[PDB]
DNA sequence: TCAGGATGTATATATCTGACACGTGCCTGGAGACTAGGGAGTAATCCCCTTGGCGGTTAAAACGCGGGGGACAGCGCGTACGTGCGTTTAAGCGGTGCTAGAGCTGTCTACGACCAATTGAGCGGCCTCGGCACCGGGATTCTCCA
DNA sequence: TGGAGAATCCCGGTGCCGAGGCCGCTCAATTGGTCGTAGACAGCTCTAGCACCGCTTAAACGCACGTACGCGCTGTCCCCCGCGTTTTAACCGCCAAGGGGATTACTCCCTAGTCTCCAGGCACGTGTCAGATATATACATCCTGA
């Protein structure tokens, strides 16, 4: 049994070394169609449209987690908490 | 020489909304800048909308879509309402 | 015949003719339709009315009768949608909204 | 005699790389200002800045890295000094052929550079003050390693970083001594050094109460005429602006005087350097020829051709001397028991090279010296510890008393000084201050310019002085003035020749005319000479060796011209630390 | 003629996926309350972008949302995207 | 016994006083000289309209005030009331200025 | 004439007045220097751009419009100066 | 339809820089997007410069100033160098 | 008679004629000078070369011979000025820079 | 601190493919030549607005010194988060079938550019008085040691 | 918990200077034509988006267990605030010069519009080797132990 944290760094290196998408594709496609349902009914999507949405979304979340990690280290923690996300988004100008 | 502005129009609207209120010089400068800035934003967005669809004309559809893109929520709803009202009044005449 | 300004046909205060000229000379597109300046003038007039109403109320809450940049600042920053529209805009001589964070207050 | 006895490599003629000047060669009048030309400038503040640069050169470890690459223009611009006026500074310099206005560096050069030079000069002032006074903790303290003062120390939030050392200085200075320019020079022309102020002896005590002892130790005593400083208000050291503003709050000449006095006081009372210098000079050794204050490298004082000729004669003589040394009766009989390891390796390799060098032709006799200097170094162990043509800049004995900006001596004229930069310990990567062989080697690489500005600043060009100037020091006039009655209180003995490449070539053009021997001896160097530049040296045979030395100086200066314009263009190309990767991407892209 | 109404697909952004997204961001330890916050954030981002994409679609009188619509929406929000045309 | 306010009361009083007013908080002449000193590097012997300097000062003060608001949020996040240089650096890094 | 050390004219009390308007209650002693640096950078960015407009118009005077255009280029639209 | 792109030109420049390196199709798509983006930015800024100075022409002065305003530091210096070089070669020949 | 492209006259690989057409058809100004397409093509070609060189280096370091988006991403983010020029751009399939905060490292 | 065992990792060989590189027709768009006319460049002028001085005043900045309170370090606990393992689920991949709607073409008319005549709305000039800034003196509130 | 002193509010009075109204006088908006083509509109082809089914199997999920991290508490001491006193330079009101920005009248050459021609670039076919996968190997790291 590894000490809690070794697998964490090993995964960090793994997922920073690759470039593939990190969310399942069907769930995300269903999420996209569900959200769009409230602006126009019976909408069709090009497949590349959904893929573009997923690329943009994942890039956005990764950058948000980088800022979250900085805000956590600022308060002398290592665990990121909802306060960190809220502070990051408040400084960015999103809230 | 001459220097055109939006002052008298802003003052007219003011007299319609608060009949007994004035406005400073610097406040009028701010409102003139605000009108220019919003005009430029909407016109630029309409220009892009025309270019995307391979059109060479800016119509009321372009302005309506640009308004929907730039203004938030209730501002957009009411703005489209007033714009459509004005266009209908203009054509029906 | 007797001339009626385009802005009076549509029942507006802003100039339809001036807006149409600005559109033509701005190189926004090759051609400008007949309804575009009317529609855009209506929108500009609506937004101006919004700002001026809120700022007039703000000025009245100070027992003043001239609107000054401070009142425009208070009007904009106290309305969520106008504040979203003008989030990247600085109003000269505006100041800020009075706001002191809770954990700074005496206890 | 015994075996053609080892020809004594006498130290008097066969010194190390270091000869001397003996400071009395020009016992005969040489005051004539004949070398003058349009490109001459009288610079009163010159020797002072030379003293500053030499001091900062000898004390590299004490000072910031940014202070080690200073040049003479850096001092001028930082202190806002202009050459020309023998009464101080010639406010402004004219531009072009004719000029109603004057250049005034703000009108001439980029302004961040002026700011940066001024910042360097405040940094130097603060570093000297720190090294002088932060000695309650003497030398080694909490901030021991590195220079005592750095940029963030100067740019710190103390905001009056100079105030406390200023107070300390105005305290200890009244007795540490003031410069002759800052002495209260006498209005009353009666209290001179040898005489005294006031007649304290009311009368001589001729009627002694004890006739048995007529002798008296108080014939006629006075009040003492000890020289005074200025009033506190007129003592520029008491100008309050120095607290915040720094050194840039005096007169430019007062800036110079204060820096000089601070260097003297640092050298005397900075007990760190105070003991370090006396350690370095009078350690357990005397000079390989004998104590003399000022000394030079050999190739400086005679020149390349004469020194290599005489050391070729020396080389042949001492090679035959080695051959004698081995095959010597007593030496041979003491060799079989292993007398010294040098006395065997030297002898064996010297025999094999006697075989390989008597093979060498007389045309190769000259070239073998410069080719075999590499293995020739380990030879000189039983002989002098250094080669007669060796590196001066590797000694701890010829370090305190050595002056390195000196570039040559000429009879009846004076000396040519080349104040360029630091070359001691650090910034030796491309230091032109080095042995003759590798010196001429590097100058050669820069005639054909195998190294250019990009390699030039890669090879510590930023630690290397970007610019330079050339000076003539009238040793004969000042030496005679000292020996004859000290006419000097503010007289000038330094003159400026050439600050950049174009003026360097102009000076070469004018000096080669001096190298023209007097064929006007058999007359009946150019026209309009008695009016702007005395080209024809007095027709006689005095200047013949002087002109050989002038020929070698012309050679050395033309050899320099390549590397000197190289730096003078490298600075312009890469004054700022910049990503030159993109700059070379320009060339690869085109 | 099948037009179903989806419900609660936001839970398909599973907790392991959020941990992977955090791991690519350099995060070592993750609170348990992070997941709901992240789903809310993602929902807001997608709503903002899709509203603009569908506006562009409607203006062109189309019924499919194209890749250009998404690209234009993102550019309009200052999040330019490379690799899909435009 | 001379009367003294507790440390912090006058600070709050000033917070209210300066959040109520709208005038500029930097002296005019020093800021004008700062503008000219900065502009030396780009072109020599520039002239400035008076309104140009006023515009620069309005924009500058607005920028610093907003930056201090973000800085204060960071300080509160770390469970402090004193703002520190690292708070400014974190704010400017999150914003995208460093 | 050279200009130097003008950033020291942004005094400590002026900085703390700006901090007060920002709602800051206690201020560390190292803030001031840091703040000055920040200000310098900001101005260097906008003034640079402003001069770029002035040079392009072949003028020798920096107008308020040049500043407004520079600010707007950086995403900091300013109302009230034309 | 003959949809245009910068594919072959980017390929040419690549062969000049690294004579024996290929490029993916997705990477070609990205580089095409990059060229279009920078073209749009520079052209828009030059347009604003022209409108500001009440001029109806985009000359190389406008392009130069737009490049100075848009590119950071050394990139701007080098790009201006290249542009000036190219215009000189074009006119002198 | 024999045609000789404007791009060839200026020693460029990018098209001067196509850039001139895009300028004329894009509604940027009423008229377009002669040297503007030349200058703009030169700038675009230079920036392309700049990014492609760095991407080629990055791909070479990974023992690849074809460039993929990962290498474009690495080239851009590892350079200060290119990163400033594309600070608000997402490169599809680019990944991130390998970077772990020091305090998180074990000890 | 040195080390051994287990594990994840950098290393080395084999094969397997499909994505990139290489190679023909054709057609559209770039090049050449040419003319016109208006945008842009130049010279002359004038006036206003920016820079630089001067002296008085006083508000703000600087400096110094308690001392109170917040930043910070150290410690202890307890619960939430990571790690592992078996069981369940649904993503992914392929194949099949279908039709909505994207995308292109061809007609043709209604809308917008353009232009000359006419005019009336809005701009610059010029007064004038009232809203607001300021002051001074009294009222009320707020903060801090009891 | 109640009072003493400092801050702030408030009411009345006074003065000024800018907001707001009036008045010519352009010159930009409006009206009424003609002229061309941009886009509305109908119609057709065929791509690709949608739905469904089946089989693999990797990822998601649930639970168990343990320890590491977060958070609360305490104590220390340094460092910033509050206030007094000295010092300095900002600000204001006035004055003067002169540089540079704006206006005006010519002049000319550069760019658009047009027509003709042909080849550069793109769509469409073909090969093969760079990279991914598999599979077998020594190397470095982690965790526990002496």
């Amino acid at each position: 049994r590894y000490r809690p944290g070794t697998v964490a760094l090993r995964e960090i290196r793994r997922y920073q070394k690759s470039t593939e998408l990190l969310i399942r594709k069907l769930p995300f496609q269903r999420l996209v169609r569900e959200i769009a349902q409230d602006f126009k009914t019976d909408l069709r999507f090009q497949s590349s449209a959904v893929m573009a949405l997923q690329e943009a979304s994942e890039a956005y979340l990764v950058a948000l987690f980088e800022d979250t990690n900085l805000c956590a280290i600022h308060a002398k923690r290592v665990t990121i908490m909802p306060k960190d996300i809220q502070l990051a988004r408040r400084i960015r100008g999103e809230r | 020489s001459r220097k055109e502005s939006y002052a008298i129009y802003v003052y007219k609207v003011l007299k319609q909304v608060h009949p007994d209120t004035g406005i400073s010089s610097k406040a009028m400068s701010i409102m003139n800048s605000f009108v220019n800035d919003v005009f430029e934003r909407i016109a630029g967005e309409a220009s892009r909308l025309a270019h995307y669809n391979k059109r060479s004309t800016i119509t009321s559809r372009e302005i309506q879509t640009a308004v929907r893109l730039l203004l938030p929520g209730e501002l957009a709803k009411h703005a489209v309402s007033e714009g459509t009202k004005a266009v209908t009044k203009y054509t029906s005449a | 015949a007797k001339a009626k300004t385009r802005s009076s046909r549509a029942g507006l205060q802003f100039p339809v003719g001036r807006v149409h000229r600005l559109l033509r000379k701005g190189n926004y597109a090759e051609r400008v339709g007949a309804g575009a300046p009317v529609y855009l003038a209506a929108v500009l007039e609506y937004l101006t009315a919004e700002i001026l109403e809120l700022a007039g109320n703000a000025a009245r809450d100070n027992k003043k009768t001239r609107i000054i940049p401070r009142h425009l600042q208070l009007a904009v920053r106290n309305d969520e949608e106008l504040n979203k529209l003008l989030g990247r805009v600085t109003i000269a001589q505006g100041g800020v909204l009075p706001n002191i964070q809770s954990v700074l207050l005496p206890k | 005699a015994h075996e053609q006895v080892e020809p004594a490599l006498i130290p008097s003629n066969w010194t190390s790389v270091i000869p001397l000047l003996t400071s009395d060669f020009k016992n005969q009048y040489s005051v004539i200002s004949r070398l003058k030309n349009p490109n001459m400038k009288p610079v009163p503040y010159a020797g002072d800045i030379i003293k500053l640069m030499a001091f900062i050169n000898k004390f590299s470890s004490f000072f910031h890295s940014d202070l080690q690459n200073l040049s003479f223009q850096d001092f001028e611009v930082g202190l806002d000094l202009y050459p020309g006026d023998p009464n101080g500074s010639a406010a402004g310099i004219v531009k072009g052929p004719e000029d109603t206005s004057l250049l005034l560096y703000p009108d001439f050069m980029a302004i961040k550079d002026i700011v940066y030079c001024q910042d360097k000069m405040n940094l130097l002032f603060l570093s000297l003050l720190d090294l002088t006074f932060t000695e309650n903790f003497d030398g080694k303290s909490a901030k021991k390693k590195g220079p005592l003062t750095t940029w963030e120390n100067l740019k710190s939030s103390s905001k009056k970083v100079f105030s406390n050392p200023l107070y300390r200085l105005r305290l200890v200075a009244r007795e540490w001594g003031y410069p002759r320019e800052w002495r209260q020079q006498l209005p009353s022309d009666q209290d001179i050094s040898k005489p005294k102020t006031a007649l304290f002896e009311q009368d001589e005590q001729t009627p002694v109460v004890d006739p048995s002892h007529p002798e008296i130790l108080t014939p006629n005593i006075y009040t003492w005429n000890a020289n005074e400083p200025l009033p506190l208000e007129s003592n520029p050291l008491y100008n309050r602006e120095m607290d915040k503003n720094g050194i840039l709050a005096l007169k430019p000449m007062d800036r110079v005087v204060l820096l000089r006095a601070l260097t003297d006081w640092c050298a005397s009372h900075s007990s760190a350097i105070h003991d370090e210098i006396y350690k370095l000079t009078h350690g357990k050794k005397d000079p390989v020829f004998g104590i003399q204050t000022q000394q030079v490298p050999r190739y400086t004082i005679e020149g390349v051709d004469n020194t290599i000729n005489q050391f070729k004669k020396l080389c042949s003589l001492i090679q035959s001397r080695y051959e004698i040394r081995s095959k010597k009766k007593h030496f041979v009989k003491q060799l079989k028991e292993g007398k010294k390891p040098d006395l065997s390796r030297k002898l064996e390799i010297l025999k094999e090279i006697k075989a390989e060098l008597k093979n060498a032709v007389k045309s190769e006799k000259d070239e073998l010296l410069f080719s075999l200097y590499d293995k020739w170094v380990p030879l000189f162990e039983g002989e002098l510890p250094d080669q007669p043509l060796a590196n001066p800049f590797s000694e701890r004995l010829y370090k305190l008393r050595l002056q390195e900006f000196f570039l040559g001596r000429v009879p009846h004229i004076g000396d040519f000084y080349m104040p360029r930069l630091h070359s001691y310990g650090d910034s030796l990567e491309m230091s032109t201050f080095t042995d003759l062989r590798n010196l001429q080697a590097l100058l050669s690489k820069f005639k054909n310019n195998e190294y250019n500005a990009f390699t030039l600043f890669e090879n510590d060009g930023q630690s290397m002085s970007a610019q330079f100037k050339l000076f003539y020091h009238d040793t004969p006039s000042l030496a005679h003035d000292v020996a004859r009655g000290r006419n000097t209180s503010g007289k000038v003995y330094w003159y400026e020749l050439c600050h950049d490449s174009a003026t360097l070539l102009e000076f070469l053009e004018f000096l080669d005319y001096k190298i023209v021997k007097p064929q006007d001896e058999k007359k009946e160097t150019t026209d309009n000479n008695p009016s702007i530049n005395t080209n024809p040296l007095p027709k006689d045979a005095k200047y013949n060796t002087a002109r050989k030395k002038l020929q070698i100086l012309k050679e050395f200066l033309s050899d320099y011209y390549f590397i000197l314009r190289q730096f003078e263009q490298m600075k312009v190309q890469f004054a700022d630390m910049k990503p030159g990767k993109r700059q070379l991407r320009r060339i690869q892209r085109q | 003629r099948h037009r179903k109404v989806l419900r609660d697909n936001i839970q398909g952004i599973t907790k392991p996926a959020i941990r992977r997204l955090a791991r690519r961001g350099g995060v070592k330890r993750i609170s348990g309350l992070i997941y709901e916050e992240t789903r809310g954030v993602l929902k807001v981002f997608l709503e903002n972008v899709i509203r603009d994409a569908v506006t562009y679609t409607e203006h062109a009188k189309r019924k499919t949302v194209t890749a250009m619509d998404v690209v234009y929406a993102l550019k309009r929000q200052g999040r330019t995207l490379y690799g899909f045309g435009g």
